[PDB]
C-alpha cells in the first residue's frame, strides 16, 4: 500500500495553480521560457483531466487500457507539437499576440 | 402447498428481530462462538428502536453520586408492584456495565465537562430510595439515542460471522412436543419459504402498538412474535397494560421526548395553569407516565383543553435557553416544526396522550427463557427465549419507567446470549424436524395470498384500531370494555371475509400487511379481554369502576393485624392469556409476581406501598 | 458473508435478472451547481481539444503560423464576426478558469455550504461574462 | 374539495416482461395527511394495494421512504404534498438503481459498501473494553454533530452522477461521510488505516464535488463537505 492516489490528486492541484499563475505571467512576461512552461502546464493538466473523464466513462478492461494508451499518444504529440512551434515557429505567446491584434 | 419452494437452514441459534434487543442477542451469540442466524422483516437500522429519543438509564454517578439500588427502587415502584423484582434487580445492576459496553462500542454519548457520559433528569427517578429528590441518570446521545444505539449496535454486528436474513417475515415458530426447533419465514424478495432450524430461538419482535388508531409506533410495530407465540398455544403476559406516552404530537402522533420535561419543559392547559403541580405536587411535570397522561386526559374531560375540535394540550419549551434547546433537544425541533409548523424557541408544542409502549408480551425468566404455565407453576419452554418490548420478564410491571426500554433491550439481549452460552455448546445436536412441519403457515399464507373476500385489509385494520381507541383508552369501564370485546371478536370472524388484490411472489406488501393484521388481531383480542377481566386500577390500567389497587393486603394501613387475601381473590398478579386460533376464543389465567430479588443482602425486596407522585 | 462477497453477490444476482434500472438524468431535477459542473467538464474537454488540435496541426500541416494568418485574412471577416469567433474562444476558457478557482477554494474546504454555492455560482458566471467580453474587446 | 394527481413509477416482476410505466392516481387532499407518504398510503389502502413501497417510522428517522419526488431525493414521510393542484407530482424510485418492484430498489450494494469501511470503533488495545467509559471532551464531541445523525437513507449517493456511473467501485457520499465520522472520532485508533483504505482511483476520487449529495440530504447534512475534509486528510497525513 502506497499513497499514489493521494499524490496524484495533489499533483493535479499543483499544476492547476501553476497553470493559473502562468497565464498572467505569459501576458506580463511573454518570452520563450514562458512559451515552453505554458506548453508543459497546458498538456500535463489537460492529460490528467481527460484521464479523469476516461476512468469515469470507459467501462471495461480492454477499453480502459486502450483509451488511456491513445490518450497518452494524443498528449505526447500535443506536447511535441507545442515544443516544435516554440522552436521552429512564432512561439505561443507571440502567436496569441499576432492573432489578437487582428 | 407443495408448489412453494421450501428451503432448509441449519444453525445453532436464530434471533427473530434486529432492533436493539435483537442485535445484542444476535452478535452476543456469535461473540460466544455460536453459529447464529438473524431474521428481520426490515433492514436492521429501520427498526423502531431507531426512533428512540430520551436516552438509556444507568446509575453511573456522572452527574451526582448514585446507587443502582436507587434505580431498582424507582423501577419497582414505577411498576406499581406488578414488576418481577428478580429481573429488575438484574437489569438495574447490569445497567452501568451495559451502557459502558455501548459507549465502548462507539455510541457517541453527549459529554460532560469531565468528558464522561452526560446523563439527565427523567420522569419519576430519585436518589436515596425516593428521599434524595430528583436523579439525573438518563444517559443520552443528545436527542437521537435510539438512533445512535441501533446504529452502533448494527456497526458492531458486522464484526462477527452472523447470517442476516434481511426483509424476511417470520410466520410461525417450529415447535415439536413443546420444544422450539426454529422458525419458518417468508423471503419477501422472491416470496420463497424458509424453514430455519436452530437449537435455540430468541424472539425479539418489538411491540404491537399498531393495534390502535393513534400511536407513536412504526407502521411495522405489529406484535408478530407475540402472535407466533399465541399460535403455538403459549401464554402472553399482561397484554392489557398499554403505555400511553403523555407527549405525542397532536397530528400524525409523532413522539416528543419526555426529555423535554427532563430539561425543564412544562405542560400547560387552555387556562394557562401548570396543571402538573396540583395533580402531582412533589414530582410535578417529571412524574410517572400513567399519572401524567391520566392528568392530561383528565384535563380534557373538564373542558380546559386547547385546539380546534377541542382535543389536546400544550407542551412548553420557549422559556428554556434556546442554546440549551439546541444541544439537548435538536431532534424534536425539526419534527415540532415539520409536523406541526412550530418553532420550539417561540411557541408551545401541541401534545396528546397516545399509545407508546407495550409492557405486555411473552412471559420470561430473568434469564430470557420463555415461560409456560403448568399446574399453577412456571415451566421453561425448551429452546425458546424472548427479549425487549416483545418480551415480558416484566421488569416494567404495570407501568414502564422512562428510559428503561432501551436498557431492557441491551440487558436481556445479552441475557439470552449468555443463557444459551451457558446451557449448551456450539455445534451441539441441532434437533430434527418433521418433513411436514410449518405446512400450516404456508397454507394460511397461500389462503391469504389469493383472498377474494368482502372486506379490505385496510378497512378491517381501521375497524380494529378505532375500536381499541374508543374501548381501551387511558380510562376504562366494563360496559365499554365488554362492548369492545365483542366488537373485536366480531372483527376476528371477518378474517375469512377479507379481500386482497396483489397475487405476486416478489415483495407482496399486500399479503404481509394482512399476515400483520392476523398478528395484530391476536394481540388486540388478548389486550381487550385481559383489560375486561382485571377489576382494579394498577399502573397504566385505570378502571373508573374499580379506582383502587387490589393487593393481597391493604398496604395503606400496617400489615399484620390483617388477614392475607387468597391468590384468586386479589389482583396483584400476572395476567396470562391464550386464544383458540379458529374460534378467536380468549381463555386466560394467572401466575404470581416475584418479590424476591436475586439476593436480599445486596438488594432488598421493596414491599408494596401507596404509589403517588 | 464478507462485504466483498456481498458486492460480488449483488452483481451476479442483478445482471442475471430482468430488473429495470430506475431513471436518472431523464428525471433528476437540474440545479445551478449541477449544470455548472458538466460545463466544467465540457469546457475542459473543448479547451483540451483546441490545444490538441493546435499542436497536432503544428506537426502535420505545412506552412508557419504567419502563412495561416494571411490565409485567414482571405475573405476577411466583419469586425463583428472576428469578435464573435474571438468571444467564442475566451468564453469556454474564461468560464473553466473562474470555476477552476472555485474548485480549488473547495479543495481547501472553504465555502461548501449550499447557499454559498448559489453565491459562488453567480459570481463565477458574471466574472466569466465580464472577462469574456473584456478580452474579445482587446 | 381538492383533488391532487400523482404520477407513480410501476413495475411488476411477476407479470411476464411487464415494462416500466407511470400510473396516475387521484387524491382528495382534505381526505389526506400533509405528507407524500400519507398519500402513498391512502392510495395503497383505498385505491390500489398492488402498489409496493418501503415505509416504517413516518417520522423521518428510519430512512425507509427515500425515493425520487419531483426530481429530488427526500423522504416521502417528511416531504409535504404541493397544494398546487395544477402540478402533477412525479414519484420515482431512487435513481440509477435496480427496481425489485415499483419503488423498491435493491439496496444490497449500498449496504455492502457501508460494511467495507468498518463503521465501528477500533482500539489497538481492546483488553480493557467493556469496563470503563471512554474519555471524550465536549470539544472532541462537537466534531461529530452533522455526521452521526446519518439515517443511511441513501438519498445522497443515489443522487450522485459519479455513483450512477461507478456505483460498484465508488463508495458514494453516505458511506464516505461515515468513514469520516469514524476518522475524526477521538476514541478511534485507526485513522491512518481508514485513509490508507481509500488509496485507489475509485473509492473516494470519483467524487468531482458535484454537490448533489449535500443539496439533497433530507436531514440537512453535508456529505460533500466531509468528502473534501477526507481529501485534505488524504493529502496531508503521515506514513
Ligand atoms: C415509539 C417510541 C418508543 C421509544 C422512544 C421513542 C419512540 C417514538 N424512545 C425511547 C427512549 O428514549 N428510551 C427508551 O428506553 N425507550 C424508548 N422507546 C421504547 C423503545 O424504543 C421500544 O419499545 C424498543 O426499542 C423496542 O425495541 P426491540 O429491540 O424490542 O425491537 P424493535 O426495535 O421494535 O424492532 C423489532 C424488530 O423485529 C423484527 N420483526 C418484527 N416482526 C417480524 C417478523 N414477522 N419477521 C421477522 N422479523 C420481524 C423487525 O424487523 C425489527 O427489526
Ligand atoms: C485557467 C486555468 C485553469 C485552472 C485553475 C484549471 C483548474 C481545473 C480544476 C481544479 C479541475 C478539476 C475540477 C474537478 O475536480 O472536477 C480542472 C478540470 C479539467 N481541466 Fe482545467 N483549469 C484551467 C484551465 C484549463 C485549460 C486551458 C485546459 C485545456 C488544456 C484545461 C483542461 C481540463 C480538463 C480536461 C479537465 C478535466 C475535466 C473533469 O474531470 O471535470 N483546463 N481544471
Ligand atoms: O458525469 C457527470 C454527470 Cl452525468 C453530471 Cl450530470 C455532472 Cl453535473 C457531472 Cl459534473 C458529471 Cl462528471
Ligand atoms: O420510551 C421512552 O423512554 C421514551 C421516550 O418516548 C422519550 O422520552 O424519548
Ligand atoms: S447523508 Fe443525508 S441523504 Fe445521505 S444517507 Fe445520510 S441522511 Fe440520507
Ligand atoms: S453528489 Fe457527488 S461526486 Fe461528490 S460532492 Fe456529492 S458525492
Ligand atoms: S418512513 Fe421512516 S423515514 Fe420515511
Amino acid at each position: 500500500s502506497s499513497k499514489a492516489a493521494s499524490l496524484h490528486w495533489t499533483g493535479e492541484r499543483v499544476v492547476s495553480v501553476l497553470l493559473l499563475g502562468l497565464l498572467p505571467a505569459a501576458y506580463l512576461n511573454p518570452c520563450s521560457a514562458m512559451d515552453y512552461s505554458l506548453a508543459a502546464a497546458l498538456t500535463l493538466h489537460g492529460h490528467w483531466g481527460i484521464g479523469q473523464v476516461v476512468t469515469d466513462y470507459v467501462r471495461g478492461d480492454a477499453l480502459q487500457k486502450a483509451a488511456k494508451a491513445g490518450l497518452l499518444a494524443l498528449s505526447a504529440f500535443t506536447f511535441a507539437g507545442l515544443c516544435y512551434f516554440n522552436y521552429h515557429d512564432v512561439g505561443i505567446c507571440k502567436a496569441v499576440a499576432m492573432l489578437w491584434k487582428l | 402447498s407443495t408448489q412453494y419452494p421450501v428451503v432448509d437452514h441449519e444453525f445453532d441459534a436464530v434471533v427473530v428481530g434486529a432492533g436493539g434487543a435483537g442485535l445484542r442477542a444476535a452478535f452476543g451469540l456469535s461473540e460466544a462462538g455460536f453459529n447464529t442466524a438473524c431474521v428481520t422483516k426490515l433492514f436492521p437500522t429501520r427498526s423502531h428502536t431507531v426512533a428512540a429519543q430520551g436516552g438509556i438509564n444507568a446509575a453511573l454517578g456522572n452527574m451526582e453520586e448514585d446507587n443502582w439500588r436507587w434505580h431498582f427502587y424507582d423501577t419497582v415502584k414505577g411498576s406499581d408492584w406488578l414488576g418481577d423484582q428478580d429481573a429488575i434487580h438484574y437489569m438495574t445492576e447490569q445497567a452501568p456495565a451495559s451502557v459502558v459496553e455501548l459507549e465502548n462500542y462507539g455510541m457517541p454519548f453527549s459529554r460532560t465537562e469531565d468528558g464522561k457520559i452526560y446523563q439527565r433528569a427523567f420522569g419519576g427517578q430519585s436518589l436515596k430510595f425516593g428521599k434524595g429528590g430528583q436523579a439525573h441518570r438518563c444517559c443520552c446521545v443528545a436527542d437521537r439515542t435510539g438512533h445512535s444505539l441501533l446504529h452502533t449496535l448494527y456497526g458492531r454486528s458486522l464484526r462477527y460471522d452472523t447470517s442476516y436474513f434481511v426483509e424476511y417475515f417470520a410466520l410461525d415458530l417450529l415447535m415439536e412436543n413443546g420444544e422450539c426447533r426454529g422458525v419458518i419465514a417468508l423471503c419477501i424478495e422472491d416470496g420463497s419459504i424458509h424453514r430455519i432450524r436452530a437449537r435455540n430461538t430468541v424472539v425479539a419482535t418489538g411491540g404491537y402498538g399498531r393495534t390502535y388508531f393513534s400511536c407513536t409506533s412504526a407502521h411495522t410495530s405489529t406484535g408478530d412474535g407475540t402472535a407466533m407465540v399465541t399460535r403455538a398455544g403459549l401464554p402472553c403476559q399482561d397484554l392489557e397494560f398499554v403505555q400511553f406516552h403523555p407527549t405525542g404530537i397532536y397530528g400524525a402522533g409523532c413522539l416528543i421526548t419526555e426529555g423535554c420535561r427532563g430539561e425543564g419543559g412544562i405542560l400547560i392547559n387552555s387556562q394557562g395553569e401548570r396543571f402538573m403541580e396540583r395533580y402531582a405536587p412533589v414530582a410535578k411535570d417529571l412524574a410517572s407516565r400513567d399519572v401524567v397522561s391520566r392528568s392530561m386526559t383528565l384535563e380534557i374531560r373538564e373542558g380546559r383543553g386547547c385546539g380546534p375540535e377541542k382535543d389536546h394540550v400544550y407542551l412548553q419549551l420557549h422559556h428554556l435557553p434556546p442554546e440549551q434547546l439546541a444541544v439537548r433537544l435538536p431532534g424534536i425541533s425539526e419534527t415540532a416544526m415539520i409536523f406541526a409548523g412550530v418553532d420550539v424557541t417561540k411557541e408551545p408544542i401541541p401534545v396528546l396522550p397516545t399509545v407508546h409502549y407495550n409492557m405486555g408480551g411473552i412471559p420470561t425468566n430473568y434469564k430470557g427463557q420463555v415461560l409456560r404455565h403448568v399446574n399453577g407453576q412456571d415451566q421453561v419452554v425448551p429452546g425458546l427465549y424472548a427479549c425487549g418490548e416483545a418480551a415480558c420478564a416484566s421488569v416494567h410491571g404495570a407501568n414502564r419507567l422512562g428510559a428503561n426500554s432501551l436498557l431492557d433491550l441491551v440487558v436481556f439481549g445479552r441475557a439470552c446470549a449468555l443463557s444459551i452460552a451457558e446451557s449448551c455448546r456450539p455445534g451441539d445436536k441441532v434437533p430434527s424436524i418433521k418433513p411436514n412441519a410449518g405446512e400450516e403457515s404456508v397454507m394460511n399464507l397461500d389462503k391469504l395470498r389469493f383472498a377474494n373476500g368482502t372486506i379490505r385489509t385496510s378497512e378491517l385494520r381501521l375497524s380494529m384500531q378505532k375500536s381499541m381507541q374508543s374501548h381501551a383508552a387511558v380510562f376504562r369501564v366494563g360496559s365499554v370494555l365488554q362492548e369492545g370485546c365483542e366488537k373485536i371478536l366480531r372483527l376476528y370472524g371477518d378474517l375469512q371475509h377479507l379481500k386482497t388484490f396483489d397475487r405476486g411472489m416478489v415483495w407482496n406488501t399486500d399479503l404481509v400487511e394482512t399476515l400483520e393484521l392476523q398478528n395484530l388481531m391476536l394481540c388486540a383480542l388478548q389486550t381487550i379481554y385481559g383489560a375486561e377481566a382485571r377489576k382494579e386500577s394498577r399502573g397504566a390500567h385505570a378502571r373508573e369502576d374499580f379506582k383502587e389497587r387490589v393487593d393481597e393486603y391493604d398496604y395503606s394501613k400496617p400489615i399484620q393485624g390483617q388477614q392475607k387475601k387468597p391468590f384468586q381473590e386479589h389482583w396483584r398478579k400476572h395476567t396470562l392469556s391464550y386464544v383458540d386460533v379458529k374460534t378467536g376464543k380468549v381463555s386466560l389465567e394467572y401466575r404470581p409476581v416475584i418479590d424476591k430479588t436475586l439476593n436480599e443482602a445486596d438488594c432488598a425486596t421493596v414491599p408494596p406501598a401507596i404509589r403517588s407522585y | 458473508t464478507t462485504a466483498k462477497e456481498e458486492m460480488e453477490r449483488f452483481w451476479n444476482k442483478n445482471l442475471g435478472s430482468n430488473r429495470p434500472l430506475s431513471p436518472h438524468i431523464t428525471i433528476y431535477r437540474w440545479s445551478l451547481p449541477m449544470a455548472m459542473s458538466i460545463c466544467h467538464r465540457g469546457t475542459g474537454i473543448a479547451l483540451s481539444a483546441g490545444v490538441s488540435l493546435f499542436g497536432l496541426s503544428a506537426l502535420l500541416l505545412p506552412g508557419n503560423f504567419e502563412s495561416h494568418l494571411e490565409l485567414v485574412k482571405s475573405l476577411c471577416l466583419g469586425p463583428t464576426l472576428i469578435y464573435t469567433a474571438k468571444f467564442g474562444i475566451v468564453f469556454p476558457l474564461m468560464y473553466h478558469t473562474w470555476n477552476g478557482i472555485r474548485h480549488l477554494i473547495w479543495d481547501l474546504g472553504k465555502g461548501l455550504t449550499i447557499p454559498q454555492l448559489t453565491q459562488s455560482g453567480v459570481v463565477v458566471l458574471i466574472l466569466t461574462v465580464l472577462s469574456s467580453v473584456g478580452l474579445a474587446a482587446m | 374539495p381538492r383533488i391532487k394527481k400523482f404520477a407513480i413509477y410501476r413495475w411488476d416482476p411477476d407479470k411476464t416482461g411487464d415494462k416500466p410505466h407511470m400510473q396516475t392516481y387521484e387524491i382528495d387532499l382534505n381526505n389526506c395527511g400533509p405528507m407524500v407518504l400519507d398519500a402513498l398510503i391512502k392510495i395503497k389502502n383505498e385505491i390500489d394495494s398492488t402498489l409496493t413501497f418501503r415505509r416504517s417510522c413516518r417520522e423521518g428517522i428510519c430512512g425507509s421512504c427515500a425515493m425520487n419526488i419531483n426530481g429530488g431525493n427526500t423522504l416521502a414521510c417528511t416531504r409535504r404534498i404541493d397544494t398546487n393542484l395544477d402540478k402533477v407530482s412525479k414519484i420515482y424510485p431512487l435513481p440509477h438503481m435496480y427496481v425489485i418492484k415499483d419503488l423498491v430498489p435493491d439496496l444490497s450494494n449500498f449496504y455492502a459498501q457501508y460494511k467495507s469501511i468498518e463503521p465501528y470503533l477500533k482500539k489497538k488495545d481492546e483488553s480493557q473494553e467493556g469496563k470503563q467509559q471512554y474519555l471524550q471532551s465536549i470539544e472532541e464531541r462537537e466534531k461529530l454533530d452533522g455526521l452521526y445523525e446519518c439515517i443511511l437513507c441513501a438519498c445522497c449517493s443515489t443522487s450522485c452522477p459519479s455513483y450512477w456511473w461507478n456505483g460498484d467501485k465508488y463508495l458514494g457520499p453516505a458511506v464516505l461521510m461515515q468513514a469520516y465520522r469514524w476518522m475524526i472520532d477521538s476514541r478511534d485508533d485507526f485513522t491512518e488505516e481508514r485513509l490508507a483504505k481509500l488509496q485507489d482511483p475509485f473509492s473516494l476520487y470519483r467524487c468531482h464535488t458535484i454537490m448533489n449529495c449535500t443539496g439533497t440530504c433530507p436531514k440537512g447534512l453535508n456529505p460533500g463537505k466531509a468528502i473534501a475534509e477526507i481529501k485534505k486528510m488524504m493529502a496531508t497525513y503521515k506514513e
